[PDB]
């Protein structure tokens, strides 16, 4: 009558982490810095676009003025 | 202490967590590194269940038995509790 039976106990392997808290924090800090740099680039790019738009009008005005002056001088000369 | 420390083996489980604990305790109390600024006191009701290894020279090695008091002890206890 040496017929034995058993029961079982369970253990849980550690969840997936303990490497997600050293590279993670550095990743977040770098992401924040990149976000700030992107915001600054946004602002600078908008300012540059405004300045180019401003330049356009003066360019067109000088072109028109020179063309009209040349035509007038030619007309009077002949 | 008998809850944690029991004879190696003599347990029916696959995890085997009752042996690593004892081995770690034995290594820390008496290991390669010499730590000599600690004293450990362990009290129990069933000295037999304790693993034999822990009871030897070097490890523990001083053991006291607290028995039932005598007439003088009974008188002192009654005086203490009736003061």
């Amino acid at each position: 009558d040496m017929r034995n039976e058993l029961e079982e106990m369970q253990r849980r392997a550690d969840q997936l982490a303990d490497e997600s808290l050293e590279s993670t924090r550095r990743m977040l800090q770098l992401v924040e810095e990149s976000k700030d740099a992107g915001i600054r680039t946004l602002v600078m790019l908008d300012e540059q676009g405004e300045q180019l738009e401003r330049i356009e009008e003066g360019m067109d005005q000088i072109n028109k003025d020179m063309k009209e002056a040349e035509k007038n001088l030619t007309d009077l000369g002949k | 202490i008998d809850a944690i420390c029991k004879q190696r083996g003599s347990m029916a489980g696959s995890t085997g967590v009752h042996d690593t604990v004892v081995n770690q305790l034995l290594s820390k109390i008496d290991g390669v590194e010499q730590l000599n600024n600690i004293l450990v006191i362990g009290m129990t009701n069933r000295p037999d269940l304790i693993d034999e290894a822990l009871l030897r020279p070097g490890r523990l090695e001083v053991k006291m038995e607290i028995g039932l008091p005598d007439e003088k002890g009974r008188l002192q206890i009654l005086h203490i509790h009736t003061a």
